[PDB]
């Protein structure tokens, strides 16, 4: 972990299973690297782009192919910042 | 030329984290080398492909 | 098994249907160019009625999990994905990878004794009372990684070509 | 070949949820019909006429009333419920005496209702096979996790039924009455305070947009007959449905901090009723309305949504309800249910409720990894129960549990069948 | 029973669809 | 080049108890001349967990063993354990005789009854192998577990600060772990 | 590659042709009379009684629909089924047993190498060149509304209407009878059908035109005069009260269906509304449908009806377009798949 010398194992190129299914064989996948996410008078609610983005961000935020960062660190439980 | 306050504010803005399963400029640089020198390994997602050497903290404390 | 099958089937069906819709849209814009080259029509005579991938063990993959709302934005690497691979060769390189991967979520372990798959939280004597003590999810997936052959790192004799002289 | 595949029997899967009933076939993926949990009634003529198709109810009729059936997840007005079931079977063109029927129902149900339902399904419709799987187990079947904590957020009842190894825990159910109906009544009384009068869709015949809060011009098409109050209420239910769909948004208890700022940003939205009155809604009102699910801070009695306790001093709210449900579980299996939380319910589509629910659960329950599982696809959230019913009916081994008409007669008493064969 | 219309506005009728597709 | 006709057929005996002829139609490949294929598949899995039972006569061997146990409670427990495939929380939840019965009390009573019956059943001909091995494990103890459950609850009830400190200690311990070799070499050189 | 055959089964008549063509080769009523097949059999009304193998989008009797495919295969198009893949159409919310039986019958009797079913309404939407939009499909027997999202018919949003061309034809029969001209003959009923084909047009508003004539000669030699039936009949489609049916009108059904869908799609769905079906090509339908929907629609969004001139065979045109596509060639149900997995394969890939 310290030495920056070259190692002989690369990052996971792809993730795949081999599952039989009623149609026939399948090879499921998730992305190895997470996407950057969110790549896309009083205003009426339908025309509100921000509200639609909020809907499409909350609806797709808990069953993603790759979970969020959500690190297991004691900073949150101590009510203080990770730096401090 | 950012001001002094701009620098002290930036370091408090956390840091973009690099996931363990992500190319980190420390890899095989893909199959640039010969195919005869490359081996394909299929591991379950549970187990780790790379492991770092370590010795039990009790051993370190005693030594 | 059937539940994973149903989820992946729904995702694959959505992907295939939206790909078909995009193909229709592309046809209606660039022109009959993407249409098939057509073949001659074999008309038969009245006498004849008087007597009277796309092929080979196909292995269709499945889409990643974003379902419907996010997917018309077409999160793609650079091109439409491969939703049908029936040639089955896999350039002859990935064929062994495909055929020798364990099938996942198998109902019957090929009649090998009886056996019983337990909950992963039941294997662990620890009760996983802490966040760090979480045992593996066990989603039955295989990661693929390429490695440098250990034999390649081994020392080998020098190989070269002699010039006019220098041999022996 | 190894029998990885499941065998499908063409068995119809029926549901009787609080707001909508979703019939469908065995091995398919989506329900064929989903009628709302209401049945019409007209008695203008000497005879009696029933209107059950969803579209045909919405039109005005001279003497017409709409009566609810699914009160709180338990079957009520069984005489009309069987008529609705028979009509729904007829529309689907189902063939009786050759198709098993799987019937889903809530965790809590009267024994007499189960007996009547099974007797009618086995002796009147002449169905060969039947079964009664509990709804939370069926939802767990839909999401594929056999060890999970189902947390429903439906229209009438919020139900949290722990499930161990694929079967529900009957005594561990926590039923709170603060649900979509609470939001409906609260937003109705907010509209009442602001003086806005919501008009039905059928009344509007010619209208023009008017963004001013004052009254707007809307030509009214007046019929000769008189319209019942229940008809108007059912029509207004739709408008509240889109208005809850669009306006609501929840934030993690930071409403008091940006209470002052929200008026400054002027981020208000407009909801255009069929009348045309584009009522402005300040972001504070929407945020409080959404958060009311998690803490019933409204002291106006909620318009017949009174104080309630588990299995129904202060209403607890969703997050503390989930915490209480987790606490009562034995420590042997508590992490297993904590790490697998399945959150169904159409009201989950409100943005931010699940995220802040996860935040509150992980903050108030330290050291226990709480990961909340939901569904990206809308059809999976809306009709998870029918998905589970379909997959259970398609399962091969499950077929040794069907309750037969001859078996029902030989056993006779429904008590023996219900306890063992469910 | 007659053919009303056609509309193959080939933005690219080049025979290489990726002439504009790419 | 024509496909094997698939045909819809009646099917039967998924080995349901009761011997009723529920016929549930399923689609099958080829003519079912092999109809009356009594091994309808899925009967292979009609496996039932076996638990030796006790009657009124055998309660004499069980007579010696706020408990207030009796014949009715024991037979109710055994019927519950036979119906539900020994899942302790579901057994205690579906239990309805009286509410004072706690998880470990049920577990201990079931284990001691099982071991006593089995020993009384290996008395004439000595038991070995698998059965002796189960007898061995069933030398349990109810006190240890309540201690285990109480300990687990106490750990789960700790304050956020203490558990955050524990997590930080584990993280720092692993961080110091990952660089043991370099530290050891430097210490040796020094 | 080969040429993919396309056959469309409508209630009024069957449509069949060839992939890539802009018009079907043959159009026959698909009526079966058991004592022949086709309109020639329909002519001999005496010994054999006419009957509809397909009715309300559901096959009443397969033993005549087999003759229907035999007639449309060997006597009208006259190709080789044993080598040519066949595409067929089917009404939505079709019971699964019918689809299983249809797939089994085709793959067994006809030995079709590749057979793929699809919703006729989404095929119609594949015409007019837009991926999304409500399809207000209305055949001779059944009216459908299918909010389509990238071709995937949103399963919860389909609504079914019993208002049909035959019902309004019977209403025309009744109003001609009350006018004083009774037409008992079925041929006379078809004459009335043609009469409402030509002169009937959709009124902008029922009451304004009501307070405000045309005559066509019957083929036998007598002229018939009708004054209010020109506009009364199209409004009967909007208001089924005169028909006596409890079903709602077209506008109310469309509004309910569009509101049942998701909110984020409704914006595009309103703008990309598509209409089809031979029943709804009545002149003046577009402006009335537009004005009523806009009256019931939110003011922020824009309503745009897109009535096409090719309504009568738009479903067949879309089906041929889809079949001619190269990417669609992978979707076909191959013979070996049907042999391996049985008829239940249709619900998995179609
Ligand atoms: N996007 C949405 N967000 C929030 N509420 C919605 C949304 N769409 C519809 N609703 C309303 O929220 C309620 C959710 O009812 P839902 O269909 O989930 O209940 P159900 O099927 O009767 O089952 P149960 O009440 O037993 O969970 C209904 O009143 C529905 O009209
Ligand atoms: N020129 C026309 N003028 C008026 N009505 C017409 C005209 N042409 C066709 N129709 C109506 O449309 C019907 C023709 O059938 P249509 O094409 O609408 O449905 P289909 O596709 O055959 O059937 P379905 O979709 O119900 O299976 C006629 O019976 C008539 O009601
Ligand atoms: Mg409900
Ligand atoms: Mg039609």
């Amino acid at each position: 972990v310290a030495s920056n010398n070259k190692l002989d194992v690369t990052a996971p190129i792809c993730k795949v299973r081999k599952r039989m299914g009623r149609r026939g064989l399948w090879i499921d996948r998730k992305m190895t690297v997470d996407e950057p996410l969110d790549e896309f008078q009083g205003m009426n609610v339908y025309d509100s782009v921000d509200d639609a983005n909020s809907r499409l961000r909350s609806r797709f935020s808990f069953d993603r192919d790759v979970p969020l960062f959500n690190p297991v660190d004691p900073s949150e439980l101590n009510q203080i910042s990770s730096q401090t | 030329a950012p001001t002094l306050s701009s620098l002290i504010r930036k370091y408090a803005q956390d840091e973009v984290p690099i996931r363990p399963d992500d190319p980190t400029d420390r890899d095989l640089n893909f199959e640039l080398l010969d195919r005869n020198k490359t081996i394909i390994q299929a591991l379950p997602e549970i187990y780790p492909h790379k492991i770092a050497d370590s010795a039990s903290l009790t051993e370190l404390y005693y030594l | 098994w059937l539940s994973v099958d149903i989820m992946e089937e729904r995702k694959f069906k959505a992907a295939s249907c939206v790909q078909l819709a995009q193909a229709v849209s592309d046809y209606w814009t660039y022109g009959k160019i993407v249409c098939i080259q057509r073949k001659p029509l074999i008309f038969l005579t009245d006498e004849e009625i008087k007597e009277r991938n796309p092929k080979d063990e196909i292995i269709p993959p499945a889409l990643p999990t974003y379902s419907m709302g996010d997917y018309k934005r077409l999160n793609q690497n650079a091109e439409p994905f491969k939703l049908h691979i029936g040639l089955d060769d896999f350039k002859k390189e990935d064929l062994v990878l495909v055929e020798k991967l364990p099938l996942s979520f198998i109902f019957d372990d090929n009649l090998s004794d009886s056996k019983k798959k337990l909950s992963e939280y039941e294997k662990a004597p620890i009760a996983a009372i802490s966040t760090l003590l979480a045992p593996p999810e066990d989603d039955e997936w295989y990661k693929i990684v390429i490695r440098r052959d250990p034999a390649s790192e081994l020392s080998a004799s020098l190989d070269y070509q002699k010039g006019l002289f220098g041999a022996s | 070949p190894q029998v990885y595949g499941a065998d499908e029997i063409n068995a119809v899967v029926l549901d009787a949820s609080s707001y909508r009933t979703k019939i469908g076939y065995g091995s398919l993926d989506c329900p064929i019909l989903n009628l709302p949990s209401y049945y019409g009634h007209q008695t203008k003529d000497g005879s009696e006429k029933f209107i059950f198709e969803e579209n045909s109810m919405l039109i005005p009729r001279p003497d017409y009333e709409i009566k609810k059936i699914m009160k709180d997840g338990i079957i009520d007005d069984f005489e009309g419920a069987v008529k609705q079931y028979n009509y729904m079977f007829d529309v689907l063109k189902l063939k009786p005496s050759e198709q098993p029927i799987l019937v889903i129902e809530s965790t809590q149900n009267e024994y007499e209702k189960k007996t009547a339902l099974l007797k009618q399904l086995l002796k009147e419709n002449k169905f060969v096979a039947t079964f009664l799987i509990k709804n939370p187990t069926c939802v767990s079947f839909a999401h594929g996790r056999p060890n999970c904590l189902v947390v429903d957020l439906g229209h009438d009842l919020v139900t949290i039924t722990p499930i161990l190894d694929g079967i529900s825990l009957r005594k561990q159910v926590l039923g709170t009455h603060y649900a979509g109906a609470f939001l409906s009544q609260q937003l109705r009384q907010l509209l009442n305070h602001k003086g806005v009068e919501v008009v039905p869709v059928y009344k509007v015949k010619s209208k023009v947009p008017t963004y001013f809060p004052d009254e707007a011009k809307f030509e009214e098409r007046k019929y000769d007959f008189d319209i019942s109050e229940s008809f108007e209420n059912f029509h207004k239910l739709r408008i509240l449905r889109e208005m809850k769909e669009t306006l609501l948004q929840a934030l993690p208890d930071s409403e008091t901090e940006k209470l002052k700022e929200q008026e400054t940003e002027e981020d208000t939205r407009y909801f255009e009723f069929p009348n045309g009155l584009n009522v402005p809604f300040t972001k504070y009102e929407r945020v409080r309305l959404a958060n009311s699910l998690f803490n019933p801070s409204e002291p106006y009695t909620g318009e017949s949504g009174p104080n309630i306790v588990v299995e129904g001093d202060k209403p607890r709210g969703l997050t503390s309800l989930v915490n209480q449900a987790l606490n009562h579980l034995d420590v042997d299996l508590k992490p297993q249910l904590a790490n697998n939380i399945i959150l169904t319910g159409a009201t989950s589509l409100i943005p931010g409720v699940a995220e802040r629910l996860n935040q509150e659960l992980t903050a108030m329950n330290p050291g226990l990894k709480v990961r909340i599982h939901s569904s990206a696809n809308v059809i999976e959230r809306t009709c998870s129960a029918w998905i589970g019913g379909s997959i259970l009916s398609s399962l091969g081994t499950f077929h040794q549990l069907w309750v037969s008409e001859n078996e029902y007669d030989e056993v006779g008493a429904k008590k023996l069948i219900m306890d063992r064969f469910r | 029973a007659m053919d009303q219309e056609q509309n193959q506005p080939f933005e690219e009728n080049a025979t290489i669809d990726v002439a504009k597709l790419l | 080049n024509k496909p094997t006709p698939w045909s819809y057929v009646e099917f039967s005996n998924d080995a349901r108890e009761s011997k009723d002829g529920l016929k549930l139609h399923h689609w099958i490949k080829g003519s079912s001349e092999l109809a009356k294929n009594s091994p309808y598949l899925f009967e292979k899995y009609n496996q039932k967990i076996q638990i030796p039972s006790f009657t009124k006569e055998e309660y004499d061997e069980f007579l010696k063993d706020e408990a207030s146990w009796d014949y009715d409670e024991t037979v109710h427990l055994f019927q519950l354990c036979e119906k539900w495939d020994l899942r302790w929380p579901i057994i205690v939840d579906r239990y309805e005789y009286d509410e004072r019965s706690m998880e470990e009390l049920k577990e201990r009573f079931y284990k001691v009854s099982e071991r006593i019956l089995r020993h009384k059943y290996r008395n004439v001909t000595m038991d070995d192998k698998t059965s002796l091995l189960v007898q061995t494990l069933s030398s349990f103890d109810k006190r240890r577990e309540t201690e285990r459950k109480q300990y687990l609850r106490r750990l789960l009830s700790r304050s956020p600060t203490e558990i955050a400190e524990e997590e930080s200690l584990v993280i720092e311990a692993r961080k110091f772990e990952l660089a043991a070799k370099k530290m050891l070499t430097e210490r040796a050189s020094l | 590659d080969v040429a993919a055959l396309v056959i469309d089964n409508g209630s009024g008549m069957c449509k069949a042709g060839y992939a890539g063509d802009d018009a079907p080769h043959t159009v026959f009523p698909s009526v079966v009379g058991r004592p022949f097949v086709g309109d020639e059999a329909q002519s001999k009304r005496g010994i054999l009684t006419l009957r509809y193998p397909i009715e309300h989008g559901i096959v009443t009797n397969w033993d005549d629909m087999e003759k229907i495919w035999h007639h449309t295969f060997y006597n009208e198009l006259r190709l080789a089924p044993e080598e040519h893949p066949v595409l067929l159409t089917e009404a939505p919310m079709n019971p699964k047993s019918n689809r299983e039986k249809m797939t089994q019958i085709m793959f067994e009797t006809f030995n079709v190498p590749a057979f793929y079913v699809s919703i006729q309404a989404v095929l119609s939407l594949y015409a007019s060149g837009r991926t999304t939009g409500i399809v207000l499909d209305s055949g001779d027997g059944v009216t459908h509304v299918v909010p389509i999202y990238a071709g995937f018919s949103l399963p919860h949003a389909i609504l079914r209407i019993d208002l049909a061309g035959r019902d309004l034809t019977d209403y025309l029969m009744k109003i001609l009878s009350e006018r004083g001209y009774t037409f008992s003959t079925s041929a006379e009923r078809e004459i009335v059908r043609d009469i409402k084909e030509k002169l009937c047009y959709v009124a902008l508003d029922f009451d304004q035109e009501l307070q405000t004539e045309k005559s066509y000669e019957l083929p036998d030699g007598q002229v018939i005069t009708i004054g209010n039936e020109r506009f009364r009949a199209p409004e009967a489609l909007f208001h089924p009260s005169v028909l006596g049916l409890e079903a709602s009108g077209i506008d109310q059904t469309t509004y309910n269906s569009i509101m049942k869908c998701d909110v984020d799609v409704r914006k595009e769905l309103y703008s990309n509304i598509v209409m089809s079906g031979g029943t709804t090509m009545f002149p003046g339908i577009a402006e009335r449908m537009q004005k009523e929907l806009t009256a019931l629609a939110p003011s922020s969004m824009k309503v745009k009806i897109s009535a096409p001139p090719e309504r009568k065979y738009s479903v067949w045109i879309g089906g041929s377009i889809l079949a001619s596509l190269g990417t669609f060639q992978q979707m076909w149900i191959s013979k070996q798949e049907y042999d391996e997995s049985g008829p239940s394969i249709v619900h998995l890939k179609c």
